[PDB]
C-alpha cells in the first residue's frame, strides 16, 4: 500500500534505465498499487501510438485496472484516451476473458452515460450493445437516468424493449 | 426472438454484414425476396424456412461495394507489366520461349491433381541461332512437334511426376536438339 | 527406309529417350508394363470400398455412448 | 529496355489479413462465436457463456471419443497432410526398463509412471544421466507429485526424495 | 508536474518443461475468440487446415526433392548386368518403361532393377 | 460503427524483393459449373476485380456439355463453361489476383487456369558448342 | 416435386465438382455425403425440418440444415461442437454447421 | 461388418492383388518379351502359377459398395441401378438431373 509508492516509481525508473522496457503488466501493477491517481496521465502520455506484444502473463489486466481509474476519477477524455490505445492495431487482443471484458466495457459505459452528451451516448450505445458486450441491468438504469438529465423521456420505449 | 434485419440501417455498411462467403440467412439479409414455383392462386414462399434460398451460392459477400472496396486494398501487392512490351511483337521478340503450365481447382479433402505436371514449352525456330543444315536437321529430328505452318516447336513433357522436373526436361530436350543439330555425323554424308 | 532415315530415327530416339535397340511388337509389352502404375496398385482398384469397418463399429461405439440413434 | 519489375513476396496470410482490414464490425450481431439464429442468439451475459461452455464441452467430448479410438480416424484423405486432425497419442509406446522410455514418459508428462520407472531403473542398478533426472525434476517440481488436471508443498514429496538420491546436484537441479 | 519517468532510480544496473509452459502462459495473453470469417480462415490457414491459394497441386509433395535426370536416365543403375547379351537388351526394354513413368519414384525404380538384378543373380 | 472505429489497421507485410518477377503473356481461366446462373454472377464479379486491378481481361463462352446415359430412366449431366483471358499480367499480379478468384470460387463451380509465361532463351543455346 | 424437377424447380442438395466433365473422385464425394445424411439425421433426432445442404468450396464442407426450435439452445450448441469436431476429424477436413431454426415444419401443400 | 459374405470375399481380393501385384509385374514381365530364352520363360509360367490364386487381378469383381450388387453397376460411381435411382431421384447427386 502507501508505504511503497515511491519505491515502485524508483523501480519503474530503474527499469527504463537499463533498458527494459516496460509491458502492460507493469503499469497494471503500478496502477493497482496507486489505486487504493495522477500517475495514470503520464502512464497514458507515454503509452500513446504503441503497439505492444504479449511479454508477461498479467499484461492483459492493463485495460481493465485502467478503466477502473477512469471510472473513479470520472475522467471522460482519460477513457477516450484508454480506448483509443486498445483501438491502435492489435491491441484490442489485451482485452482479457470475457469477465474482464464485460468489466471493462461496463465502466466504460457507465462512464460515457453519465458525462457524455446524450446523442454520442446513443452512438455509444448502438455500437457497443450487443456486438461488444450484453449490458448489466445497472448499465440500463444508468442509461435511463441519463435520459432523465438530457430530456430526451422519447426514448424510454427503445430502451425497455431492448432491455427487454 | 425478432430478427436483427430490423436493426439494420438504409445506410449501413453491407461488406462487414456479410464480410465471407456465408449461407442464406433470412434473419441478417434484409430483403424480402421469395422463391418457390407457387401453388395455383399463390405467392413464391418466403425467404423463413426456405431451403431453395438456402441452396443458391449466395454473391451477397461480394457486391460492388465490397468488390471496389477489396480490389483497393489488394492494390498494394501488384507488380507493374513493364510498358516496353506494348503487344506480342515484342514480346515474342524479346522472350522467345513460351512455357504453358496449368491448375486445377477441385473441391475435396485432396488437391492433387495428376493432370497438373504436364508442361508444355514452345518456340519459334526462326528465333533460334540455326543454318540450314541446322534448321532441316532439327526438323527431321523433332518430327511431328515441329509445325511448319507456324515454325514453332512445341515439347510437351509429363515424363516426371512433378511440374519442375518437367520443366528442366523440357529445357534439357531443347538444348540436346539444338546442339545435335549444329553436329555433323559420318553418316549425314550419306543423304 | 534408308540408310539416313533410320540413322536420324534411331538417334532422335536416342534423344528422346524411347527404344533405341530394335525390337519387335511382343517385347514392347515391357516397356507398357513398366511405364503404367499396375491396375492392382490403382487408387480406384485398392480402395474401391469404403472401411465398412469403421463406418459400423462407430455407429456401435457412437450408441453405446449414447450420441447417436 | 524492358525492365522486369522486382517480385513481391508476402506470407500465405496476406491477402485474407488485407480482405479483413477492409470490413469493420457489424454493430448488430452477437459475436462470430454465436449463430446468428434468432433461438439461439444469446439474449444475456449469463447466456452467452453457457452456449460458449456448452459448446466447447461437445468440443472435448468429441476429442476424448477420438483419442479413446484411434482406429476409426487412422484413415488419411487429405493431401496434403493435416498433422492437427489426426489422433494424439497419450500411452507409452516403450515398455521395456531403460532410460529412453523414462525420458518417453517425461515428454508425454505421466508423472507417477516416471517416478515408478525412476525407481525401476535404480533397481536394475542402471545409472541415470543427468539431463535425465534433472527433467524428471522439472516435471515434479512444476506438477507437485500430481498428474495433469493449489497444491501446497509436502514434505518429503517425491521432488525431495529424487533430491537427495541424486549423486550429483548441479546449479539446474537446485 | 513532471514526469513520473524523471527522478530517482535504484542506481544498482547499467545496460524445459518450465520455459514451453511459459510460452504457453505467453500465449493466452492475446487468446481471443474469432471475431469474424476472416479471423477464422487466417487461423485455420496457419493451423494447416486450409488449402494456401492460389492452388498448388503440388503442396507438401517434392518427390523426395528428386531432379528429372534421376527419373529419366536409369542406365547407370544397370552396370552390374550383361553388356551385350539378351538381358541387356531386356533391360533396357525395363528401363525405358521404367523412365516414362510418373507415378513411382526412384526409389521405387532402383528395387525393380534390384528385383531384377537378384533374380538374374540366382538363375 | 458510428464512433468506435479502429484507431489504426495493421496492413500485411508486402516486401520488395530482389529476384526477377515473372511475366505472363497470357492467363486462360476456364470455370466449368452446372449452372448458368452462377457462371454468370462469377464472370460479373471477376471482371469487375479485373477492371479494378487494372488487368486486361477478355470474357468468351466455350459450348456446353452434355453426358447423357440411361440406367427406361434417362440421366443427364451439363457441364457449362465460361472463359476468361487475362493478359499481359505479372506474376505477382497473377498471384493476387487468382487467389481472390479463387477464394471466392462459389460451390460446385471447378477452375482451370492455364499460365503462359514469358522465358528468354538459355545462354546454353546462344551459340553452337566447338 | 417430383424426381423430374430437380433441375427446373427444385435444386441439388449437395454441390461439389466430382460429377462435372472431367472432374475425379464423384464416388468419394457421394459416399461421404451419404454418411454426412446418416449421421446428422441420427445425431439431430427430430430436430432436422427439411433436408441437409452440403456444400463444398475448395477443402471446406459446410452442412447447413434446417432444425425445429423444440430442442433447448443448449443442447444445440452442444452438439454443434460435438459434430463439427467429429466429422472434421473423420474426413480430415473443416467441417462446419449452420444451423436455421423454423417454429415447424414450412408447408407447402397438402399431397 | 461388409455388406454380405460375397463382398468380405472380395475385399480379401483386393488386399492380395495390392500385395502381390509388384512380384506379379516383374514375373510377367520375364514371359512376355521374345528375348529371353525358353528356359527362362518357362519357368516364369511356374512361378507365376504357384502365387495364391487370389492375387490374380481377374478375380476382383465390382460390386456394389453399399448393397454388394455384381451387375448393373456403374464405375464412376460404384452404385448399383437402384441404389443409383434412389440418390438421383432425390436431388443428392449433384449435377444429377432427368434427361427431357
Amino acid at each position: 500500500h502507501v508505504f511503497a509508492r515511491s519505491p515502485a516509481l524508483q523501480v519503474l525508473r530503474e527499469m527504463k534505465a537499463i533498458g527494459i522496457e516496460p509491458s502492460l503488466a507493469t503499469y497494471h501493477h503500478i496502477i493497482r498499487l496507486f489505486d487504493q491517481s495522477f500517475i495514470i496521465y503520464d502512464i497514458m502520455n507515454e503509452l500513446m501510438g504503441k503497439r505492444f506484444s504479449p511479454k508477461d502473463p498479467d499484461d492483459d489486466k492493463f485495460f481493465q485496472s485502467a478503466m477502473s481509474i477512469c471510472s473513479s476519477l470520472r475522467d471522460l477524455e482519460l477513457a477516450y484516451q484508454v480506448h483509443g490505445l486498445l483501438k491502435t492495431g492489435d491491441n484490442w487482443k489485451f482485452i482479457g476473458p470475457d469477465q474482464h471484458r464485460n468489466f471493462y466495457y461496463s465502466k466504460f459505459f457507465d462512464l460515457i452515460c453519465l458525462m457524455e452528451q446524450i446523442d454520442v451516448t446513443l452512438k455509444w450505445y448502438e455500437d457497443l450493445i450487443p456486438s461488444a458486450y450484453f449490458p448489466h441491468s445497472q448499465t440500463m438504469i444508468h442509461l435511463l437516468q441519463a435520459l432523465d438529465v438530457a430530456n430526451r423521456l422519447e426514448v424510454i420505449p427503445k430502451i425497455w424493449k431492448d432491455s427487454k | 426472438l425478432p430478427p436483427r434485419t430490423e436493426k439494420m440501417a438504409v445506410d449501413q455498411d453491407w461488406p462487414s454484414v456479410y464480410p465471407v462467403a456465408a449461407p442464406f440467412k433470412p434473419s441478417a439479409v434484409p430483403l424480402p425476396v421469395r422463391m418457390g414455383y407457387p401453388v395455383k392462386k399463390g405467392v413464391p414462399m418466403a425467404k423463413e424456412g426456405n431451403l431453395e434460398l438456402l441452396k443458391i451460392p449466395n454473391f451477397l459477400h461480394l457486391t460492388p461495394v465490397a468488390i471496389k472496396k477489396h480490389c483497393e486494398a489488394l492494390k498494394d501487392f501488384c507488380t507493374e507489366w513493364p510498358a516496353a512490351l506494348d503487344s506480342d511483337e515484342k514480346c515474342e521478340k524479346h522472350f522467345p520461349i513460351e512455357i504453358d503450365s496449368t491448375d486445377y481447382v477441385s473441391s475435396g479433402p485432396s488437391v492433387r491433381n495428376p493432370r497438373a505436371r504436364v508442361v508444355v514449352l514452345r518456340v519459334k525456330l526462326s528465333s533460334l541461332n540455326l543454318d540450314d543444315h541446322a534448321k532441316k536437321k532439327l526438323i527431321k529430328l523433332v518430327g511431328e512437334r515441329y509445325c511448319k505452318t507456324t515454325d514453332v516447336l512445341t515439347i510437351k513433357t509429363d515424363r516426371c511426376p512433378l511440374r519442375r522436373q518437367n520443366y528442366d526436361y523440357a529445357v534439357y530436350l531443347l538444348t540436346v536438339l539444338y546442339h545435335e543439330s549444329w553436329n555433323t555425323e559420318e553418316w549425314e554424308k550419306s543423304k | 527406309l534408308s540408310e539416313y532415315a533410320f540413322r536420324m530415327s534411331r538417334l532422335s530416339a536416342r534423344l528422346f529417350g524411347e527404344v533405341t535397340r530394335p525390337t519387335n511388337s511382343k517385347s514392347m509389352k515391357v516397356v507398357k508394363l513398366f511405364s503404367e502404375l499396375p491396375l492392382a496398385k490403382k487408387k480406384e482398384t485398392y480402395d474401391w470400398y469404403p472401411n465398412h469397418h469403421t463406418y459400423a463399429e462407430l455407429m456401435q461405439t457412437l450408441r453405446f455412448l449414447g450420441l447417436y440413434r | 529496355e524492358v525492365v522486369i519489375p522486382k517480385k513481391k513476396t508476402w506470407d500465405k496470410v496476406a491477402v485474407l489479413q488485407a480482405l479483413a482490414s477492409t470490413v469493420n464490425r457489424d454493430t448488430t450481431a452477437v459475436p462470430y462465436v454465436f449463430q446468428d439464429d434468432p433461438y439461439l442468439m444469446p439474449a444475456s451475459s449469463l447466456e452467452s457463456r453457457s452456449f460458449l461452455l456448452a459448446k466447447k464441452s461437445g468440443e472435448n467430448v468429441a476429442k476424448f471419443i477420438i483419442n479413446s479410438y484411434p482406429k476409426y480416424f487412422q484413415k488419411d484423405i487429405a493431401e496434403p497432410h493435416i498433422p492437427c486432425l489426426m489422433p494424439e497419442y497419450f500411452e507409452p509406446q516403450i515398455k521395456d526398463i531403460s532410460e529412453a522410455a523414462l525420458k518417453e514418459r517425461i515428454e508425454l508428462r505421466k508423472v507417477k509412471a516416471s517416478v515408478d520407472m525412476f525407481d525401476q531403473l535404480l533397481q536394475a542398478g542402471t545409472t541415470v544421466s543427468l539431463e535425465t533426472t534433472n527433467s524428471l525434476l522439472d516435471l515434479l517440481c512444476y506438477y507437485g507429485d500430481q498428474e495433469p488436471s493449489g497444491v501446497t508443498w509436502r514434505a518429503k514429496n517425491n521432488a525431495e526424495r529424487i533430491f537427495s538420491l541424486m549423486p550429483e546436484k548441479n546449479e539446474h537441479s537446485y | 508536474r513532471k514526469n513520473i519517468f524523471t527522478g530517482k532510480r535504484l542506481n544498482i544496473f547499467d545496460m524445459s518443461l518450465w520455459d514451453v509452459e511459459f510460452a504457453k502462459q505467453l500465449a493466452t495473453v492475446n487468446e481471443q475468440p474469432l471475431q469474424n470469417g476472416f479471423e477464422e480462415l487466417i487461423q485455420w490457414t496457419k493451423e494447416g487446415k486450409l488449402w494456401e491459394f492460389p492452388i498448388n497441386n503440388e503442396a507438401g509433395f517434392d518427390d523426395d526433392g528428386s531432379e528429372f535426370h534421376e527419373h529419366i536416365f536409369l542406365e547407370k543403375h544397370l552396370e552390374s548386368f550383361p553388356k551385350q547379351g539378351p538381358i541387356r537388351h531386356f533391360m533396357e526394354l525395363v528401363t525405358c518403361g521404367l523412365s516414362k513413368n510418373p507415378y513411382l519414384s526412384v526409389k521405387q525404380k532402383v528395387e525393380h532393377i534390384e528385383w531384377f538384378r537378384n533374380y538374374f543373380n540366382e538363375k | 460503427l458510428h464512433v468506435d472505429v479502429p484507431k489504426d489497421l495493421t496492413k500485411p507485410v508486402v516486401t520488395i524483393s530482389d529476384e526477377p518477377d515473372i511475366l505472363y503473356k497470357r492467363l486462360s481461366v476456364l470455370v466449368k459449373g452446372h449452372d448458368k446462373a452462377v457462371l454468370d454472377s462469377y464472370e460479373y464479379f471477376a471482371v469487375l476485380a479485373a477492371k479494378e486491378l487494372g488487368i486486361s481481361i477478355k470474357v468468351h463462352e466455350p459450348p456446353r456439355k452434355i453426358e447423357r446415359f440411361t440406367l427406361r430412366v434417362q440421366y443427364e449431366m451439363r457441364t457449362l463453361y465460361r472463359c476468361l483471358e487475362l493478359e499481359h499480367l505479372t506474376g505477382s499480379t497473377a498471384d493476387v489476383y487468382l487467389e481472390y478468384i479463387q477464394r471466392n470460387l462459389p460451390e460446385g463451380v471447378a477452375m482451370e487456369v492455364t499460365k503462359t509465361q514469358l522465358e528468354q532463351l538459355p545462354e546454353h543455346i546462344k551459340e553452337p558448342i566447338w | 416435386h417430383a424426381p423430374h424437377y430437380i433441375a427446373h424447380r427444385k435444386g441439388w442438395l449437395s454441390l461439389h465438382t466430382g460429377n462435372l466433365d472431367g472432374e475425379d473422385h464423384a464416388a468419394e464425394r457421394t459416399v461421404e455425403d451419404v454418411f454426412l445424411r446418416k449421421f446428422m439425421w441420427g445425431t439431430f433426432p427430430g430436430c432436422l425440418a427439411d433436408q441437409l445442404v452440403l456444400k463444398r468450396r475448395g477443402n471446406q464442407l459446410e452442412i447447413c440444415a434446417v432444425v425445429l426450435r423444440q430442442l433447448s439452445p443448449h443442447k444445440y450448441y452442444f452438439l454443434v461442437g460435438y459434430s463439427e469436431t467429429l466429422l472434421s476429424y473423420f474426413y480430415k477436413c473443416p467441417v462446419r454447421l449452420h444451423l436455421q431454426t423454423v417454429p415447424s415444419k414450412v408447408v407447402y401443400k397438402y399431397l | 461388418h461388409y455388406v454380405d459374405w460375397r463382398m468380405w470375399r472380395d475385399v480379401k481380393r483386393r488386399k492380395m492383388a495390392y500385395e502381390y501385384a509388384d512380384e506379379r509385374l516383374r514375373i510377367n514381365s520375364l514371359r512376355k518379351n521374345t528375348i529371353l530364352p525358353k528356359i527362362l520363360q518357362d519357368v516364369a509360367d511356374e512361378e507365376i502359377a504357384a502365387l495364391p490364386r487370389d492375387s490374380c487381378p481377374v478375380r476382383i469383381r465390382n460390386r456394389c459398395v453399399m448393397t454388394s450388387r455384381p451387375r448393373g453397376v456403374k464405375r464412376r460411381w460404384r452404385l448399383s441401378r437402384i441404389v443409383f435411382r434412389h440418390l438421383a431421384d432425390h436431388g443428392q447427386l449433384s449435377g444429377i438431373q432427368r434427361a427431357t
